[PDB]
């Protein structure tokens, strides 16, 4: 489906799942959002844009939050991901998260993953990535990253809420920033706000991706 | 207080009588694309 990129940095693919072990030879992968799953990944700028002002105050403020991010750029590499999650699922349970990316340059580069609740940082996850050569680019690969225990938590209590509409009003206030930066230069590769409904359609996840612009 | 109490978030929409968390316009509301409500 639709990804992410900027002049430095493709976002091929992003998963957040559950697998379960029934035993030692069999397992089952639930995925709660994904990018680049169901069909081959693709970028091209045929996207609609949101007013980034329309989002500032459910992200973190200050000098490297989300504002002071932007205003120093560059434009390109900011991205809104909605995300309507599929939550249908559920010792020997693993909560991961797996993201692949392509990039023209050999880099090493840092993701920072800041969970927040009301705009407000509740916690950050940072990896760093170096490059292997791939069919005339450089691949980078987080692979099954750990889900922290804030959102094994998070998940837990979300369906535990009796109604569908209880678990939107709570999603409402919860976001997640991805910022992907060259480790060297401090160059913002790609940043990515992401915002969450409950997927009520029996296809399952979905997503819609919007550039983030000044206006 | 603390914004970030998660008991606090979950007690809000399950008990609202007793919400004790920030005031927020919904998203609904607000000036954008009539894709971000409508799922593919
Ligand atoms: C580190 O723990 C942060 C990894 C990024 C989180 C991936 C997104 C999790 C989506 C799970 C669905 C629950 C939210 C509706």
């Amino acid at each position: 489906g639709r990804s992410v990129a900027s002049s430095k940095l493709w976002m091929l693919e992003f998963s957040a799942f559950l697998e379960q072990q029934q035993d030692p030879d069999t397992y089952n992968k639930h995925l709660f959002v994904h990018i680049g799953q169901s069909s081959p990944s693709y970028s091209d700028p045929y996207l609609a844009a949101v007013d980034i002002r329309q989002i500032y105050d459910k992200f973190p403020e200050k000098k490297g939050g989300l504002k002071d991010l932007f205003e120093r750029g560059p434009s390109n590499a900011f991205f809104l991901v909605k995300f309507w999650a599929d939550l249908n699922t559920n010792g020997s349970s693993f909560y991961g998260v797996s993201s692949q990316y392509e990039s023209p340059e050999n880099m090493i580069i840092t993701c920072s993953t800041k969970v927040c609740s009301f705009g407000k940082q509740v916690v950050e996850k940072v990896e760093t990535e170096y490059a292997r050569y791939e069919n005339g680019h450089y691949s980078y690969r987080i692979h099954r990253s750990p889900l922290c225990e804030y959102m094994i938590n998070f998940i837990h209590k979300l369906k535990h809420l009796p109604e569908k509409y209880m678990m939107n009003s709570v999603l409402e206030n919860f976001t997640i920033l991805q910022v992907v930066t060259n480790r060297d230069t401090q160059e913002t590769l790609l940043c990515i706000a992401y915002v969450f409904e409950v997927s009520a359609s029996e296809h399952g996840a979905q997503h819609h991706i919007f550039r983030l612009v000044k206006e | 207080d603390s914004e970030t109490d998660l008991e606090a978030l979950f007690n809000a929409v399950m008990n609202p009588k007793t919400a004790n968390v920030p005031q927020t316009v919904p998203m609904r509301l607000r000036k954008l694309p009539d894709a971000f409500f409508k799922p593919p």
